[PDB]
């Protein structure tokens, strides 16, 4: 369940921490989520 | 004959010494940017 | 209760700050450059000399 | 005279001495250094044939 | 919320084991370099001498 | 001391022959 | 509806497999990754890793 809470719940507190370097490297999976 | 022996070393030394001062220009940093980037990998390892 | 458990478990492993430099990719670079070539960098020219 | 030549010959010996042990260790350590990561292939490939 | 208390047996072998038994094991793969012969030092041969080497 | 230096000179020189070919055979094949 | 499944089937599930876990190279324009270290894919691929 915590794997899919990375959609918004876990996505809004620690998944976006490496986004300061992941311009499109993780932008690929958030656009799956957004 | 002796001067011919030194020629491959002589042609080397013409720019070899200056290439330390040529390191900062682009003549070396196109590859050697890592030195100007201070271990261009990630500045060694801190967090990446 | 598990925050101090799992976090330090990786963190205690990640205390190896220095060794990563050749681990860089997947420890394969270490297998490629930490001993594969650096120990061979000398021995490559340690016969031509 | 040869005592001065020994320096030219000990350097002809000592400088080339600490490299055979390097290669001999390399021939006994580098044969498996690269293989020390291939064993992880199975763990990384099992589910590759699953999500697809 | 239920995953809070249920993790008493998550940190037994699964999230405490697999996280730990593979973090170091991969991180201890490096010592298979020149440090491979000294198998006892591999725990203490990572931080201080790999940068030295 | 020349005679003492002479006997140690050849051993210090005989190593070159045994430290070229084996190096020419190993570090070449430590790349495969 | 129909075209999405025609596009979802070959493009959706397979996308993540290289995306996060080094497979995409994480902006392969990041040259030192797949040229110095992650070039290990390119090292034996004679047809690919010149």
């Amino acid at each position: 369940t915590l794997e899919h809470r990375l959609v918004v719940a876990e996505a809004a507190q620690k998944l976006r921490l490496p986004l300061i370097s992941d311009g499109g490297e993780i932008h690929e999976e958030e656009i799956e989520k957004w | 004959q002796g001067a011919a022996q030194n020629l491959p070393a002589d042609v080397n030394q013409l720019i070899d010494q200056l290439e330390r001062h040529c390191l900062a220009p682009d003549g070396s940093l196109v590859t050697k940017s890592v030195y100007s980037d201070l271990q261009l990998a990630r500045e060694e390892m801190s967090r990446e | 209760e598990s925050l101090p458990s799992n976090v330090v478990s990786s963190a205690q492993v990640l205390a190896n700050v220095a060794n990563l430099l050749n681990i860089r990719d997947t420890e394969l670079s270490s297998f490629l450059v930490a001993m594969g070539d650096i120990s061979l960098r000398k021995t490559g020219v340690e016969e031509k000399r | 005279e040869v005592r001065d030549a020994t320096l030219a010959h000990k350097a002809e010996a000592l400088e080339l001495q600490r490299q055979l042990r390097r290669l001999q260790t390399q021939y006994d350590l580098l044969t498996g250094q690269s293989s020390a990561l291939i064993q992880g292939r199975r763990a990384r490939v099992a589910a590759t044939s699953a999500v697809s | 919320s239920m995953d809070m208390a249920d993790y008493q047996m998550f940190l037994a072998r699964e999230i405490e084991g697999r996280l730990k038994e593979k973090c170091d094991k991969l991180a201890d793969a490096i010592v298979d370099d020149t440090d491979s012969s000294t198998g006892n030092r591999n725990s203490s041969a990572r931080l201080p001498e790999r940068v030295k080497f | 001391d020349r005679e003492a230096a002479l006997q140690e000179r050849e051993l210090a020189a005989k190593e070159v022959e045994r430290l070229r070919n084996i190096v020419r055979r190993q570090r070449k094949d430590l790349k495969a | 509806k129909e075209v999405s499944a025609f596009f979802q089937s070959p493009d959706n599930s397979l996308y993540m497999l290289p995306a996060t876990p080094q497979g995409l190279a994480r902006d392969p324009s990041a040259i030192p990754s797949i040229c110095r270290i992650s070039a290990a894919l390119q090292y034996p691929a004679g047809l690919e890793g010149s």
